[PDB]
């Protein structure tokens, strides 16, 4: 039977400072006990000084990464191009995810 | 695209007569007459067969069609608009009756679908009435014979004889002189001959004639033999010839 | 599907069928609310052309939308039906969702709605009615009556009046209505709405209904007799 | 949910039905009241899954609430418990079927009688003078087929539930916290509060 | 009067939009004919090609429905390749359906019930067309069958329509007067087509060159039409007697 | 578009009228008269069928009389193809209904959703109104024998004596002159013919041009029957009020 | 006359007069101009106030990074048909890693246009749209009409007396298509073209719109106090 | 008859032009914007003495921050009110933070040419829209059914809007005070209304950043009525 | 009368008014051309200079259907426009489920009908275009023309637009002068003599001429625009000829 998720390993970590944030995450992509890329970067900058990354399932990741990116333009677009707060896309990612509820992305997310 | 006619395009006048009903009634009274008598062991059905060319072969166009092995149909008016509504009538004899019951459906019963039929065509969105009366003539086990006129409203009433189109005026008042409640089949067929030579011109024979009774059963017609209950259809189109051999004893 | 935009509007501002639908209710027999201190009475007039009635089994013109609110009106009869049942549906489905009655408003608000959406949508005409609803709020005594009409605007009202020779009737009781004092008992303020249906009515016999809303739910209709007490005792007290 | 009793006497319906709402290894509440008021002479006890129970309950409440401010009348028990079967009836084959049995206890004004019906979630009606559903009917049925007459008074309906609920505190595995006992007659609905 | 832009009627019970498609049928100026043997069915067709920057190869209004199945139209091109495209479509999935060819009849009656709906729903105008059918049926043998936009079809002996049909018609009826039979009494197809020329030839008062004519033939199991050259052979045969 | 064939059926005139209603109450006063009688031991109906010919079948036939169910009955006035279409309907409400309740139809709520359909007709779907009006008779356990009739409009009134189609205006004062509250049917039959044969348009009133019935608690105890009167039946009543 | 009850009715002469109408609601609409060199596309918009208490009419719409329009004539249907833009310069981007090129983006707009002039029950646009953008092949000036006529111009202008701003590039052609790596002057010249609209009004603070796409620039709008430079 | 949705010869809707002739039937409502806040009021206009006036609401909360006042066929406004306060509420679900107000404007604007052969007919009712947001301040738009919004300093709308705007061009500046603004608005309603002005046949409303969208009692109206007549008087 | 307000209505003559409307749309545009020859076919259009403003060689109005046909069209530009997007997707998909590449008559036919269907129904409009179009497939090189009304016909010549009888008088001189047949770099030629000469019924505003090509030996069967050094000499021997 056809199974559509994957793990694609690798690992994330986010500290943040007084005046700073700092988003990290290796650069190893693997299927299995195979390395796939040794340089595949997963932390993104989304614009308005967000940065994310969507560790797990590659394919979701990606995805995800893809359709917050795309939001991010939107909400520019439809609100005279506001910087969107990271409380904002904190709340517009979740609503991203549990739009999938019944068959998630397969990522811990980490803005 | 798509029908964006989904309103009624037959209304009510200020004095109250629904104008396309009337003048689907005025198609019909233009087109050719046909009748029917109904007997006290059987019913006959008939009309003439208006040729358009001779070159025309007038037997691919039968005016008197089947519906069921016991009841038949003929019309006045728009020849297509009956054709149509005899695949209809055909159709919904299964699908509404045969599937369900196992039997064919009883006259009165296919007269009223076929009514139903012609009501929805003047009020329905989109469409016109149909430009037809009909007559069926039919047997069923429970209620005998009978005949029946449905006109363009989908209004039908049961008769024990009448005419329909061109000279139906005339015909009806020759019927009544010739009708009784003893008439035989044969007697039938013989006055049906008489009333329709009034309204025909030209050539009178066999084959400008379209006839056809609802009698006995037909074992010869039924196509097998096995099974007693079934003994074959009631339903049956006289030939060109049968029709002949009465015209010489008219 | 029949699309029509039949309500639309004309080169002056006006939407004709939304005003004509209006002619039918002016066109319907006259119905009065009137609200007193502890109460609300719906009046309704009954043409006289038709004897021979049944009065058993005829329908009603006050019906009932649940056991505290009551709706009367004036114009086409069929209309009323449907804006009867949705009430009475959406009385129900507030009962099961909030677990409280509709109040007066609500009400009044749903019905306003929904005579609204008819006047733009395609395919459909506005309600040849105009509605006064009346009751009593869950767990409240104070009087309410609203009045709605085919447009879908919606107002309350201390004393309204709606259908044929409604103006006349609206004129009797703009004089003869006190808002500093309402009408303090059920007989005050059955009075004042039959007295204001005989301007305009002609026999106080089978002609005049009267129903009688009062706090919890309490609602009665008055029988003929009952109703000609009140119409021989103001004429006695007329001829001064 | 789980016990729902019902009993038929001379002149009026008795239902009893237990108290406990139990989840997992909690009884999380003692008073629950498993039971809608269709009509004023018209009672309806519930018992199966979470949820659909009460659900089923209030949506068939709020549609005979709907048929008395319309027609301005009280449908009879039998035509309430037929509505009722026809409802189940169809949602035996739905998506997701309605998992929950109930009693219509409920006193016709017309023939002056009380009528008894049980009908479980496949759809299954039958008028009966006892009923029970789910495990509770294995012992009571026995015990009323022996001590029920159908001429009984109303406190002797009451005695006879009685011996039921002990014989069910005596027998039964779990703890259902007692009933709530409602009875229905000419006067409509009242419930006894001291049992 | 709206009457006259739908198909409702009139008040003496007409449909003037089935009447006005009806002399529709005229205006491409063009006649054609049918005539049956013992074994074919012949239709011919006069072909007009003013332009000269035509391609005259492409310039046809006579159809191959199916292998058994011919079809010539009167009336304007583009309504007769809509029709021509419905009864090809028809033909095949009859066959699909009921596991064998469909008859030229019955075609020709499922195109007339298509034609009816048309004068009885208001959204669909009807075809100006008038759409002979031939074939050499298996049952019924040689066939001619004519739909027009009222829905009416029939059978027939032999057939003409176009502007000048009636002095094609009595022609083809003293013919039939004289010979007494249904059929021309011809072995081979090729006498048969030159019968059709011929009394095309004799009605319309015309001479005809190779390129002036159109013939399709309908034998057991195959419809054809002639090139320039097959319609030429014939025109010399008819010269040569 | 096809804007300019729309006949606009569900609008109102300037006067606040539905033009359509009332035209197909003009077609309806043109259909034969139906006459409905309501007494304290049950309910007669009559009905004039549109001039007849003589050789259409008179006991076969059914034009103005139709069996909603075991307990009600209507008359009809006008187009009987529409009216067809409507008693259908009706028959398969009565047994929604007792398929629901397990109990036979209350007449009201069978007269209000028939009523309910024909309103919809004037509201919504741009289609032409059906061309009938009904007289409801029918018995029940709540109210006991009633009369309704429904018009084009979907409005509907209940009555002691009424009556449809051609000539109601002269047809309505006969009956408020002579009918009665303690009146009996055997009554009420010879008032229903009476009120026919003064307000015809044929010259005398015989039994092939009627149709007639009756909803008696004759029965047995208790129960209700329902009369189709056959056309002898209709001859024989004819003579013993002395018509004919 | 007898032929403008809608779209789907042909004239006589083979006019469709509600395509024509909705041209003339352009017509009555705010001056907008147009004009590109090699490196850089301009786009300088004059915006309408109600009164004095209002504000002025945007004009502009951004659609990508690298594409925008002006607009004139009724503003709901310019954002209509500028989500729609901005939809199908997001797809490319989305499903293909790729810009949109102007001239696609003309050749979608004329289509959506089209089908509402031939159908029952529609109204044409009525707005008419100069699209600015650049892409792999450099700076590009679209002209869309609401009859689906999309045309690629060095230079152009359209609403209210846009006839003297038109003539005045048409006479400008030579000088400002050469106006490369130099954003400011190509602007002076779309401001100056423009001023050839004016009739007793003049570009002041608040009136002004400009906007500018190139090799190196975004697509930028600019108002207010950030073009009183060009003043 | 013709198309919902035809243009004129002169490029305009039929449709949406003959709406704007329902809006000028309508009753008045006045707006304007300070750095204080945004005033808004509305003459109620009582077609009856027995009709109880505080039934009569033609000044609506959209959300705390956003409120809205209306003129023309009234009953038209529900559905634009629903649609203003899901999408105000919507927003604040999907992005944890308060809609701008023009963001909401637009959306409004957005049903109103979703008519034709969506909706039969335009809205027969203009909106004005006050409220407050963190990036423009204070702000007023007069939404039409067009699909048309312009941000104002100040505007009316209804019967009397011709001759208050024409007051209200000469009497607003940048520099208004909250109470400058309120006894503006009653001074302009008192001259273009039928009927004396008084706190039962008028209402004020307005929307601080402080406080949010609040209509004004009967009372306090009262005592700023009385305030606004003895100023008149005191030169 | 009234028998012009609607389409699909026929007149009492047996006429769609409607259609014969849109063919005015048609004989109001540019001229445009096709001309047959030995192994393919050559489109060419007049291209209207309304200003100095339009960019040169970019506001093209040739189109390609699939890999292997061309179109051309007078009238409405749009609708034009619409008939192509169509015309794709019916090739599209008969390359899907047949994968030979859509035949030039069976193409034709999907136009064909498509328009034809424009003129069934009052509640859309006829196309305003009369389109040129054609290509090589496997029997060779194919030509047509279609009409508002859906007819068309197989062309050794076609012509549309302003300056079509110039054009056809032009046409048919070469069908006489050369009946074995013409070369496709000939055919080339002659189109851009053509369109100048049918210029003449348009000779207010100047105009830009734009050619295409299919040809089995020139081209290898497939669309291609003419230009440069190949459009420049077919200008060159035009600007001879009018001189
Ligand atoms: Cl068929």
């Amino acid at each position: 039977q056809f199974n559509p998720y994957g793990d694609n390993g690798g690992t994330i970590l986010g500290i943040a400072g007084e005046d700073f944030a700092v988003l990290a995450g290796d650069t190893r992509n693997i299927t299995d006990y195979s390395i796939n890329s040794r340089y595949e970067p997963k932390v993104f900058d989304c614009g308005d000084n967000i940065v994310m990354s969507a560790n797990g399932f590659a394919a979701d990741g990606d995805a995800l990464v893809k359709r917050f990116k795309n939001s991010v333009k939107w909400y520019h677009f439809d609100h005279n191009d506001k910087k969107l707060s990271i409380n904002s896309a904190a709340r517009n990612i979740q609503h991203l995810l549990y739009g999938k509820r019944f068959f998630p992305y397969y990522v811990h997310t980490i803005i | 695209m798509t029908d964006r006619y989904s309103f009624s395009l037959t209304t009510f006048s200020p004095s109250g007569k629904l104008g396309q009903i009337d003048y689907a009634l005025t198609a019909v009274k233009q087109g050719v007459t046909s009748l029917g008598i109904k007997a006290t062991n059987g019913v006959v059905i008939a009309t003439e067969k208006k040729s358009s060319s001779p070159l025309a072969m007038s037997e691919t166009l039968s005016k008197v069609s089947l519906l069921t092995p016991d009841i038949g149909a003929v019309y006045s008016g728009m020849g297509p608009d009956y054709r149509v509504l005899v695949d209809k009538s055909r159709k919904v004899a299964h699908t509404s009756y045969k599937r369900i019951y196992g039997e064919y459906p009883p006259t009165k019963l296919l007269v009223s679908e076929v009514a139903k039929i012609m009501q929805e065509a003047t009020q329905s969105g989109g469409v016109r009435p149909f430009g037809v009366s009909l007559l069926i003539a039919g047997h069923d086990e429970f209620n005998g014979f009978s005949l029946y006129q449905v006109d363009p409203s989908g209004s039908y009433f049961p008769w024990k004889a009448t005419a329909i189109g061109k000279g139906s005026v005339a015909a009806k008042t020759f019927l009544e002189k010739r009708w009784n409640d003893e008439l035989e089949l044969e007697d039938a067929i013989h006055i049906a001959l008489l009333t329709l030579k009034e309204s025909v011109e030209g050539e009178f024979n066999g084959d400008t004639i379209e006839l056809a009774i609802i009698g006995d059963e037909n074992p010869d017609l039924l196509g097998y033999t096995g099974i007693p209950t079934d003994k074959g259809p009631r339903f049956r189109k006289l030939t060109s010839q049968e029709i002949n051999d009465r015209l010489e004893a008219l | 599907g029949y699309d029509r935009a039949l309500s639309i509007f004309s080169p002056d501002g006006h939407i004709f069928q939304v005003e004509y639908a209006l002619e039918a209710v002016k066109r319907g027999t006259c119905a009065v609310g009137v609200k007193g201190k502890n109460c609300v009475v719906l009046g309704c007039e009954r043409r006289s052309t038709l004897k021979l009635q049944d009065t058993r089994i005829t329908p009603s013109k006050v019906s009932k939308i649940d056991s505290h609110v009551v709706l009367s009106f004036s114009g086409l009869n069929a209309d009323s039906r449907i804006l009867i049942e949705k009430a009475r549906v959406e009385a129900q489905s507030h009962r099961l969702t909030l677990e409280d009655p509709v109040t007066v408003e609500y009400l009044t608000r749903y019905v306003a709605g929904v005579q609204q959406r008819y006047t733009q949508s395609g395919g459909v005409r506005p309600f040849g009615v105009s509605t006064l609803i009346a009751g009593f709020d869950p767990r409240d005594d104070e009087p309410k009556l609203y009045q709605t009409e085919p447009s879908g605007i919606y107002s309350s009202w201390s004393a309204q009046t709606i259908g044929r020779n409604s103006k006349t009737v609206r004129e009797f009781l703009e004089k003869n209505y006190d808002r500093k004092e309402p009408p303090a008992t059920v007989e005050e303020c059955v009075k004042l709405t039959v007295r204001s249906l005989l301007e305009v009515v002609q026999t106080g016999a089978k002609n005049i209904e009267i129903t009688v809303v009062k706090p919890d739910s309490d609602i009665v209709a008055l029988s003929s007799e009952e109703i000609n007490q009140y119409v021989t005792q103001i004429e006695q007290e007329k001829q001064e | 949910m789980d016990i729902i009793l019902g009993i038929r006497v001379q002149d009026s319906v008795i239902l009893a039905s237990s108290k406990a709402v139990t989840r997992g290894i909690s009884v999380l509440k003692d008073s629950d009241d498993k039971t809608r008021q269709l009509s004023p002479h018209t009672l309806m006890s519930f018992a199966g899954e979470a949820g659909d129970t009460v659900q089923f309950a209030e949506y068939i409440q709020a549609n005979i609430q709907l048929y008395s401010i319309r027609e301005d009348y009280e449908l009879s028990p039998q035509a309430v418990s037929s509505f009722v079967r026809q409802e189940l009836a169809k949602s035996i084959r739905s998506r997701r079927p309605y998992q929950v049995n109930v009693l219509i206890g409920g006193y016709d004004k017309k023939k002056n009688k009380p009528e008894l019906y049980q009908i479980d979630y496949l759809g299954t009606k039958v008028e009966l003078p006892y009923g029970a559903h789910g495990y509770s009917g294995f012992y009571t049925f026995s015990l009323l087929d022996h001590h029920y007459r159908p001429d009984m008074t109303t406190e002797e309906g009451l005695d006879l539930l009685k011996l039921c609920v002990q014989e069910l505190e005596k027998r039964m595995p779990m703890d259902f916290k007692g009933v709530i006992v409602k009875i229905v007659d000419k006067d409509g609905i009242r419930q006894v509060d001291d049992f | 009067g709206y009457d006259r832009h739908i198909t409702i009627f009139s008040p003496e019970g007409r449909l003037y939009q089935v009447e006005y498609a009806f002399k529709a049928t005229n205006q491409t100026n063009i006649n054609s004919l049918a005539v049956r043997g013992k074994d074919c069915t012949v239709v011919i067709s006069q072909k007009k090609v003013p332009d000269k920057l035509l391609d005259p190869t492409t310039v046809s209004y006579i159809f191959c429905i199916s292998r058994t199945i011919g079809m010539v139209v009167n009336g304007p091109i583009p309504d007769a390749r809509n029709a021509a495209l419905r009864a090809k479509a028809e033909a095949a999935e009859f066959r699909y359906k009921y596991g064998y060819d469909m008859p030229c009849d019955v075609l020709a009656k499922r195109m007339a019930n298509l034609s009816q709906i048309y004068t009885q729903r208001a959204y669909m105008r009807p075809l100006g067309v008038i759409l002979t059918f031939v074939s050499v049926d298996e049952e019924l043998g040689p066939s001619i069958y004519k739909t027009d936009p009222a829905g009416y079809y029939v059978g027939y002996k032999a057939t003409a329509t176009g502007p000048k049909q009636q002095e094609i018609t009595t022609n083809l009826e003293n013919h039939f007067k004289k010979s007494k039979i249904d059929h021309i009494n011809e072995e081979s197809w090729e006498k048969v087509v030159e019968f059709a020329i011929t009394h095309m030839i004799d009605a319309l008062g015309t001479e005809f060159s190779k390129n002036d004519l159109e013939v399709g033939v309908a034998t057991k199991d195959k419809f054809f039409t002639l090139s320039a050259e097959n319609i030429e052979e014939r025109l010399v045969a008819i010269a040569e007697q | 578009g096809s804007r300019r064939y729309d006949s606009r059926t569900t609008i109102f005139s300037p006067e606040g009228r539905l033009y359509q209603v009332e035209y197909a109450l003009e077609s309806i006063s043109h259909a034969g008269t139906a006459i409905g009688i309501m007494a304290s031991d049950g309910i007669v109906l009559a009905a004039e069928r549109k001039v007849t010919s003589t050789l259409l079948e008179q006991d076969t036939s059914t034009e103005k009389l139709y069996k909603l169910n075991d307990k009600i009955a209507v008359a009809v006035a006008g187009l009987t193809a529409d009216a067809e279409i409507l008693i259908n309907t009706a028959r398969i409400h009565a047994q929604n209904y007792l398929k629901t309740y397990n109990e036979d139809i209350p007449v009201e709520i069978l007269v209000r959703r028939l009523s309910d359909i024909k309103q919809g007709y004037t509201q919504h779907g741009g289609l032409r109104p059906f061309g009938v009006s009904f007289i409801y008779a029918g018995y029940d356990d709540r109210y006991g024998y009633q009369l309704y009739t429904s018009n084009p409009s979907g409005n509907y009134t209940g009555w002691k004596a009424i009556s449809v189609g051609a000539n109601t205006s002269a047809a309505q004062t006969l009956l408020q002159m002579d009918y009665k509250d303690d009146m009996k049917v055997d009554d009420a039959i010879e008032l229903a013919l009476k009120t026919l044969s003064k307000t015809t348009d044929s010259s005398a009133l015989t039994y092939d041009r009627l149709e007639f019935a009756t909803i008696r608690k004759g029965a047995n105890d208790g129960e209700v029957y329902q009369k189709i009167f056959k056309p002898q039946e209709i001859k024989d009543i004819l003579v013993k009020t002395g018509i004919t | 006359n007898n032929y403008d009850g809608d779209t789907v009715t042909f004239s006589p002469t083979g006019r469709l007069f509600q395509v024509e109408y909705a041209l003339e609601a352009i017509k009555q609409g705010s001056v907008t101009v147009g004009l590109r060199s090699n490196t850089h596309a301009v786009l300088v918009a004059l915006k309408r106030n109600a009164d004095e208490l209002s504000s002025y009419q945007k004009k502009i719409i951004k659609c990508d990074e690298h594409m925008g329009l002006s607009l004139a004539g009724l503003a709901p249907d310019a954002r209509v048909l500028s989500n729609y833009l901005r939809q199908q310069c997001n797809y490319s981007s989305l499903v293909f890693n790729r810009k949109l090129a102007v001239e696609r983006a003309g050749h979608l707009l004329c289509d959506k246009a089209q089908k509402n002039t031939q159908s029952y029950g529609g109204r044409p646009y009525g707005v008419g749209l100069l699209i600015i953008g650049y892409d792999k092949s450099g700076a590009h000036l679209l002209e869309f009409q609401p009859s689906g006529n999309v045309t690629e111009l060095y230079g152009t202008a359209i609403g209210a007396r846009s006839q003297g701003a038109k003539t005045y590039l048409e006479r400008t052609l030579d000088t400002f298509i050469k106006i490369d790596g130099n954003p400011d002057e190509l602007i002076k010249a779309g401001v100056e073209a423009i001023s050839q609209s004016l009739r007793d009004e003049s570009l002041t603070v608040d009136n002004l719109s400009i906007a500018i796409v190139g090799k190196d620039t975004p697509f930028t709008i600019y108002d207010g106090e950030a073009v009183a430079k060009y003043i | 008859d013709r198309g919902v949705s035809t243009f004129s010869p002169e490029g305009r809707l039929f449709q949406v032009e003959y709406s704007l002739e329902a809006i000028k039937l309508g009753s008045t409502a006045i707006g304007i914007a300070t750095k204080e806040g945004v005033v808004l009021g509305v003459e109620k206009r009582a077609t009856s003495p027995l009709l109880e006036s505080d039934s009569i609401e033609k000044i609506v909360e959209i959300d705390r921050h956003i409120g809205c006042a209306m003129s023309g066929l009234t009953a038209d406004a529900r559905s634009m009110i629903e649609h203003a306060r899901t999408a105000a509420v919507t927003h604040n679900l999907y992005y944890d933070e308060d809609i701008n107000v023009e963001s909401l404007t637009q959306s409004v604007c957005d049903l109103a040419l979703r008519f034709g052969e969506l909706m039969s007919r335009p809205f027969g009712v203009a909106l004005l829209i006050a409220g407050h947001d963190a990036d423009d301040g204070y702000q007023l738009f007069h939404a039409e059914p067009s699909g048309t919004f312009y941000r104002y300093n100040a505007k009316a709308i209804g019967s009397g809007s011709e001759g208050a705007q024409a007051e209200l061009l000469n009497e607003w500046h940048s520099s208004l005070t909250l109470k400058e603004a309120e006894l503006l608005v009653l001074k302009i309603l008192k001259q273009v209304m039928e009927e004396k002005l008084d706190e039962n046949n008028a209402q004020l409303s307005c929307i601080t950043k402080q406080d949010g969208f609040k209509i004004y009692d009967n009372e306090k109206t009262a005592e700023l009525i009385k305030e606004l007549k003895e100023k008149e008087a005191a030169e | 009368t009234g028998y012009d307000l609607s389409n699909s209505v026929f007149s009492p003559d047996g006429r769609n008014f409607q259609v014969e409307y849109a063919v005015k749309a048609v004989e109001n545009g540019t001229t445009s051309i096709g001309i047959k020859c030995n192994d393919g076919v050559v489109f060419a259009v007049e291209k209207l200079i309304t200003s100095k403003l339009l960019v040169p060689q970019k506001n093209v109005k040739i189109q390609v259907v699939d890999r292997h046909i061309g179109c051309v069209y007078s009238g409405l530009i749009p609708d034009g426009r619409h008939l192509v997007n169509r015309g794709r997707e019916e090739a599209a998909s008969f390359k899907k489920l047949y994968k030979t590449p859509i035949p030039i008559p069976a193409f034709a036919d999907r136009l064909g009908q498509y328009v034809q269907a424009h003129t069934l129904y009052n509640s859309v409009r006829p196309f305003g275009v009369s389109t040129i179009f054609g290509g090589v497939d496997k029997n060779g090189a194919h030509l047509y023309m279609l009409e508002p009304s859906g007819s068309y016909w197989g062309y050794k010549g076609a012509a549309t637009g302003k300056g079509r009888q110039s054009a056809k008088a032009e046409l048919e001189k070469l069908v006489d002068h050369h009946p074995e047949g013409l070369s496709a770099r000939e055919a080339v030629k002659q189109a851009a003599k053509i369109i100048y000469l049918a210029h003449e019924d348009n000779k207010e505003k100047d105009f830009e001429l734009e050619i295409s090509w299919c040809s089995l030996s020139e081209t290898n069967g497939l669309h291609k625009f003419v230009k440069g050094d190949l459009l420049q000499e077919a200008i060159d021997f035009a600007q001879k000829e009018i001189n």
